[PDB]
């Protein structure tokens, strides 16, 4: 199993702000990685499929990227709506993993 | 100090356990299994304190009353993984009743991993770090085990308890004391020791020991080797004369030696027959090289390698040139064959592609049926025939019924030696008894011992054997042909007189024979002619001799030629060689562009 | 039908060694 | 094999017992 | 098959067994050369027997055929090894052409199969 | 065929029900 | 296991239409 590490776990910031959130792989992914968000009701949706590709709908403000075995999930200027969880998830091998979560609150 | 011992695969009942009573070493892999019927009792007076190390794997699966390895393996400290099971070098799956490890002493695990999986009670997982162990603990898993929930209470402090006691080790960010049960710590050295281990005071093992030591910096204290072990010495390389033997001890050529002889039958798996290679004792030499037999020692092939097929059940009947083909590349046959060919096209040479390198076979040979031979030659390097199996009635060579036979080897040039067993010939109608009595003399079927069901009247009953001779009254070239006369053949009552036969084929020098690369049915060898029977045209002068105008001929070419009387006599074989250009006319075709 | 961990079981049941 | 004999297939209650160790 | 025994008894060595797949009737032991090739005829070698005595001696030579096509009507003789005999000469006997049909369905396994999906 | 998925075989209890009718 | 009369029978078990 490929172990996703998500950090950090929960994050403080204010509107307007850019963070950045990383899962960093066990194990060679290459590019298979999609990025989850879950709403307080627990809807989740799909932001980012093949590590950088937005999905339909997902506002420009977000972007995923990639470094050595880092992957990066960044809001170039948050929103309220944006104050959520968010979860990495790893498809490149047969046991699929998620990243532990990490919890966006308001400064 | 103890013995070495060979893998064991103990299941069902404890009893077989006892067997690894005095080893130090395990040369193989240990797994117990599925011990149904076993409680805590069975195991609270079990213990293998001589057990310093397993050069393969540990395995461990549905052993029930277990509860730690603490009492059992107190002292195991090294698994070398040389083979593995599926990747892990120890395995710990359904210990239904396993609370602990307990593995206090276990330093180093060299190759594979870990996969410690489905223990329900299973704790002192998440106190242990296995980076210490292992250079790569990527491949771990373990899982399904009581420590994934939140019932574990993995206490290492003990005698004054969170006051100086075991040694804690970083996870991620949070540091963790590391032991192995309530009253076991797991040993950490200092990194300047790396894989050596150290002695309590955190003094340094020497470089050639792997894991512990009783005192530092000495080769003749340590535990475990991390390369070779000889004479209570741990060494980085066997010196002179011993040898490498799995990848952990020095041994001498007598112990090879020992192992390599013959282990009888029990070839699939239960023999090898060890060789020497590079300062090895080795399973089997590698590809490109042999074993020269005297010595053990392996040697670079000439040319391609010699090749021993067993066959299944002992025995393989050839029947078509398909069945031929699955032996081809074969110098050594450990089993049986069996010849039954009825027919096909350019057998002689088939059969000599695919089984002309069988050099021996260990049963029997037996042909019979074989309708399509005329010759058993195409085994062009069949030298020996050991008779370890022999036919019902103890025959180590067989041939019955073959209707077309008329030579088993030539034997002015072949030589086969029968080492055990009796010849059987029966039904035989062109093979000469004399054929049979050669190969008697040839291979020492030898007529001071016993018997050889050889039949009278049923071997070359329908072949007169070679008998007469017949001389060339006559001989012409052409560039293009040769014209030839003979003798005239009369039998005792000269009445009837019906047929001869003229064989010609482009030939060399010398080496030309009759019964050659046979002719059998189709694909031939030999350009035959039919001749019809003279008219004698009365008493005083009827040499109205047989002749023949060979036409079709190439120019300047050597002709192996001889005639035979239909089934009396046979002439010689004669070379003749067409004629070639004048020197005159090589001249000019020189001399003038 | 017969799988997994049950085999094992199912092999007990049968066998009662 | 069992798991072939058994899992990916179905396996008759005697062919289940014969080797039975 | 009834087990063979030339005039002096003595060395019996040999039956064959031939059989192929046939329809009906039309059947012959000379049947599209066999010569030396490609065969007409499946054939086995059928080791003599053993005696075990003159009282009760019977202990027929014969053979197991696998490898049969089910619901087929096969072709099938036997025949003694061709002996070179000492006076009037006889190889000995071959058996008749006997037709044996490979077992089929029953009856009620046809129905089953139709009777249920 | 049925006769040969659990007579001349062994059917999964499963395989077995499917087609009933 | 299942045959003959049998697997009519083991059917309607299952079937019980
Ligand atoms: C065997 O004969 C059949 C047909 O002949 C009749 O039926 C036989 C069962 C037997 O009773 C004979 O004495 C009868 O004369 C031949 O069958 C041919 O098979 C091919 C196969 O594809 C078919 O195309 C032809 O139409 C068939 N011919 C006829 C006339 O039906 C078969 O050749 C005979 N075989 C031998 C070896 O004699
Ligand atoms: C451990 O070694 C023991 C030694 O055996 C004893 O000495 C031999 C020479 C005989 O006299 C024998 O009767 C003695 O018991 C073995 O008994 C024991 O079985 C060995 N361990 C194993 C592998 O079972």
């Amino acid at each position: 199993d490929i172990q996703m590490t998500q950090s950090p776990s929960s994050l403080s910031a204010s509107l307007g702000e850019r963070v950045s959130l990383t899962c960093r792989a066990s194990q060679d992914i290459g590019g298979n990685l999609y990025w989850l968000q879950q709403g307080p009701d627990g809807t989740i949706k799909r932001l980012i499929y093949a590590t950088s590709s937005l999905d339909s709908g997902v506002p420009k403000r977000f972007s995923g990227s990639r470094s050595g075995s880092d992957y990066s999930l960044t809001i170039s200027s948050l929103e309220s709506e944006d104050f959520v969880d968010y979860y990495c998830l790893q498809y490149s091998s047969s046991p699929w993993t998620f990243g532990g979560g990490t919890k966006l609150e308001i400064k | 100090p103890g013995e070495v011992c060979p893998g064991m695969d103990i299941r069902n009942n404890l009893t077989r356990l006892h067997e690894l009573e005095n080893c130090s070493v395990i040369e193989g892999h240990l797994q117990i299994l599925l011990m149904f019927k076993t409680r805590p009792e069975d195991f609270r007076d079990l213990s293998f304190p001589k057990l310093i190390m397993i050069t393969d794997y540990l395995l461990l699966f549905r052993v029930y009353g277990l509860e730690s390895l603490k009492d059992l393996f107190p002292n195991l400290t090294v698994i070398r993984g040389s083979r593995l099971f599926f990747n892990y070098a120890l395995v710990i799956f359904e210990m239904v009743h396993l609370k602990e490890l307990g593995l206090y002493n276990l330093m180093n695990i060299t190759r594979g991993s870990v996969r410690i999986e489905k223990n329900n009670e299973l704790c002192y997982l998440a106190t242990i770090d296995w980076s210490r162990i292992l250079d790569s603990v990527e491949d771990n898993h373990i899982v399904l085990n009581k420590d994934d929930n939140e019932e574990c209470g993995d206490i290492c402090p003990g005698t004054a308890k969170g006051k100086t006691n075991c040694p804690a080790t970083v996870i991620n960010g949070q540091f963790v004391e590391r032991c192995w049960t309530h009253s076991h710590c797991q040993k950490v050295c200092p990194t300047i020791c790396k894989s050596h281990g150290c002695t309590a005071e955190g003094l340094c093992c020497h470089s050639e020991c792997l894991g512990n030591c009783s005192q530092p910096d000495d080769p003749t204290k340590c535990v475990a080797c991390r390369n070779f072990y000889l004479d209570g010495r741990c060494v980085e390389t066997c010196p002179p004369p011993y040898y490498h033997f799995q990848d952990w001890r020095c041994v001498n050529f007598s112990f090879c030696q020992d192992l390599h002889h013959k282990c009888k039958n029990s070839r699939r798996q239960g023999c090898h027959q060890y060789v020497i290679h590079n300062n090895k004792c080795i399973p089997e030499c590698p590809s490109g090289y042999t074993m020269n037999s005297s010595n053990l020692l392996c040697t670079p092939c000439l040319g391609p390698c010699p090749k021993v097929c067993h066959l299944l059940e002992g025995e393989k009947t050839i029947d078509s040139v398909t069945s031929a083909q699955e032996l081809r590349g074969c110098t050594v046959i450990n089993g049986s064959l069996i010849i039954n060919i009825r027919g096909g096209n350019n057998l002689a040479a088939e059969l000599e592609a695919n089984l002309g390198l069988i050099e021996e076979i260990s049963g029997y040979l037996k042909i019979r049926r074989s309708y399509a031979l005329v010759s058993l030659s195409f085994f062009r390097k069949l030298r020996l025939i050991r008779g370890e199996t022999l036919e019902i009635g103890n025959y180590s060579f067989y041939a019955l019924d073959n209707q077309n036979l008329r030579q088993l080897w030539d034997w002015s040039k072949h030589n086969l030696t029968i080492t055990q067993g009796k010849l059987f010939f029966h039904y035989n109608p062109k093979l000469c008894l004399s054929e049979i009595h050669k190969m008697e003399e040839v291979s020492g079927t030898k007529g001071r011992q016993e018997r050889n069901d050889i039949a009278l009247k049923t071997n070359g009953d329908q072949a007169s054997c070679e008998n007469e001779l017949l001389k060339f009254s006559y001989i012409r070239t052409s560039f293009d042909k040769i014209l030839l006369r003979w003798e005239p053949y009369w039998p005792p009552d000269f009445r009837d007189l019906l047929g001869f036969m003229l064989f010609y084929k482009e030939a060399p020098y010398q080496n030309v024979t009759e019964f050659d690369g046979q002719d059998a049915c189709g694909s031939n060898s030999w350009t035959v002619v039919d001749i019809d029977p003279p008219l004698r045209s009365n008493d005083p002068k009827s040499q109205n001799h047989p002749g023949w105008l060979m036409r079709g001929l190439k120019p300047w070419t050597q002709y192996a030629i001889f005639v035979k009387t239909l089934v009396g006599a046979k002439s010689d074989i004669i070379y003749v060689q067409t004629d070639a250009t004048t020197f005159e006319d090589y001249l000019h075709n020189v001399v003038f562009v | 039908h017969l799988c997994g961990s049950h085999l094992v079981e199912a092999l007990y049941l049968v066998c009662g060694e | 094999g069992i798991v072939e004999q058994c899992c990916a297939s179905v396996c008759s209650l005697y062919q289940l017992e014969n080797y039975c160790n | 098959w009834e087990p063979y025994w030339p005039p002096d008894f003595r060395d019996l060595l040999g039956f064959m067994l031939f059989y192929k797949e046939a329809p009906y009737q039309n059947v012959t032991e000379f049947d599209g050369q066999d010569a030396c090739g490609s065969n007409s005829w499946t054939v086995v070698d059928i080791d003599p027997p053993l005696r075990s005595n003159d009282p009760k001696s019977q202990n027929h030579p014969g053979w197991l055929m696998r490898g049969l096509k089910p619901w087929t009507q096969y072709a099938i003789f036997v025949k003694t090894l061709v002996t070179f005999s000492d006076e009037r000469r006889t190889y000995g006997a071959k058996s008749d052409i006997i037709y044996v049909q490979t077992d089929a369905t029953t009856f009620e396994d046809y129905l089953h199969n139709v009777v249920f999906v």
